[PDB]
């Protein structure tokens, strides 16, 4: 995240680490005890067997007792076209079930089809790029949906009035928009925070049907 | 839509220097890594070399460590491999990738690959 904030701790409990060798790489939302969300892109010609799903996560610098950490048992996918950057959403079957508590919970998703106009105002987060290195924090940023510079198989953003948006490492993040999880970072344009092209997320409402026939 | 054109194969001779080159046409998405990587007829493909999307980092096979030096062009969206010194054993097929996972250099999980190039080095 370019230019965001540090989040206060455990604010956004749902937001997930997925690391390989130790390290960050992507983030994920819980959608489920024992289901994860994040992009699909994240796990393309990965060894699914090595990802480990942090919960629980503040500062990636520090040790955290609030962490709980899970391996993925399955993976499932819908039409993700990586030549055409379309469908980037994965569903992570976690080997167990979370506990849920004040800094693990589950996320709320939108109505099936549920298209966000220009305008509304979103929250973005992750533990992606600064500009800086790596996030140790979690940071979050203030964005706002923009339907132009974008398709009808993304739901798009932009920081309006200064040089901010997610970054590499943000990819599989959560969009929360009026509290329910709308978007999942996907891709960036021109860099990170070009001020010329607005930040691309999976469009989460238009998978609902097929994720809750998964997590139940 | 996503394509890694590649330019700059061909023959030379043992010793002999070659430039390789590859355009993301389009600013269509921005990849994270961008590297080589090569292979031989009926052997596996081979890390060559990678790069950050800034070019703070890069990372080369330990065989073509000062030989090879890799490079980026964010404003012709591009990356070389300028080779140098090369041995037929550097005779291969070699392939631009991209990726957009913030993950090592040398780590091999690219997701996009170029048609790739034949350099075939003479004895
Ligand atoms: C579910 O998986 C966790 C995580 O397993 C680790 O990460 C994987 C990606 C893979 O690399 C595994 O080999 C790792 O073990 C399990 O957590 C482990 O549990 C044992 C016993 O408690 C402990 O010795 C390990 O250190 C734990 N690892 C971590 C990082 O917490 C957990 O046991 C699994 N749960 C079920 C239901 O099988
Ligand atoms: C910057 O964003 C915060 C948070 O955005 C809201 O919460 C997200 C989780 C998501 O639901 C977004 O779509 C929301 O817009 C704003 O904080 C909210 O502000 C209002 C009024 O100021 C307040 O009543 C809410 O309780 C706040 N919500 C939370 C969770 O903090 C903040 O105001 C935004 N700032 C600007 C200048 O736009």
């Amino acid at each position: 995240i370019v230019g965001g904030r540090r989040a206060r701790p455990h604010a956004w409990p749902f937001m997930v680490s997925l690391q390989l060798r130790g390290g960050h790489f992507c983030g994920a939302t819980l959608i489920a005890p024992n289901f994860v969300m994040s992009a699909a892109h994240c796990v393309a010609n990965v060894n699914v067997r090595a990802v480990r799903v942090v919960l629980g996560a503040h500062n990636l610098s520090r040790r955290e007792p609030t962490r709980q950490v899970f391996a993925v048992q399955r993976i499932f996918e819908n039409g993700y076209d990586p030549v055409n950057l379309l469908n980037d959403i994965v569903i992570l079957q976690l080997n167990g079930s979370a506990t849920i508590n004040a800094n693990v919970q589950v996320a709320q998703l939108p109505a099936q089809g549920r298209r966000l106009g220009n305008g509304v105002q979103c929250l973005a987060m992750g533990w992606g790029l600064l500009g800086r290195g790596i996030a140790s924090v979690l940071q979050e940023l203030n964005v706002t949906v923009v339907t132009s510079l974008c398709r009808r198989s993304n739901v798009c953003t932009l920081v309006r009035g200064r040089q901010a948006g997610v970054c590499f490492g943000d990819s599989g993040s959560p969009l929360v928009c009026n509290g329910l999880i709308h978007g999942i970072a996907s891709f960036v344009r021109g860099g990170c925070a070009s001020g010329l092209y607005p930040d691309a997320f999976a469009p989460v409402a238009q998978f609902v049907n097929w994720i809750d026939s998964i997590i139940q | 839509q996503v394509q890694l054109q590649e330019s700059g194969g061909g023959l030379v001779q043992a010793g002999g220097s070659l430039r390789l080159s590859c355009v993301v046409p389009g600013r269509t998405i921005s990849l994270y890594r961008m590297g080589w990587f090569r292979q031989a007829p009926g052997k596996e493909r081979e890390f060559v070399a990678g790069i950050n999307w800034s070019g703070d980092m890069t990372d080369y096979v330990d065989s073509v460590k000062g030989r090879f030096t890799i490079s980026r062009d964010n404003a012709k969206n591009t990356v070389y491999l300028e080779m140098n010194s090369l041995k037929p054993e550097d005779t291969a097929i070699y392939y631009c990738t991209a990726d957009p996972k913030l993950l090592p250099l040398a780590d091999s999980s690219y997701g996009y690959w170029g048609q790739g190039t034949q350099v075939t080095v003479s004895s």
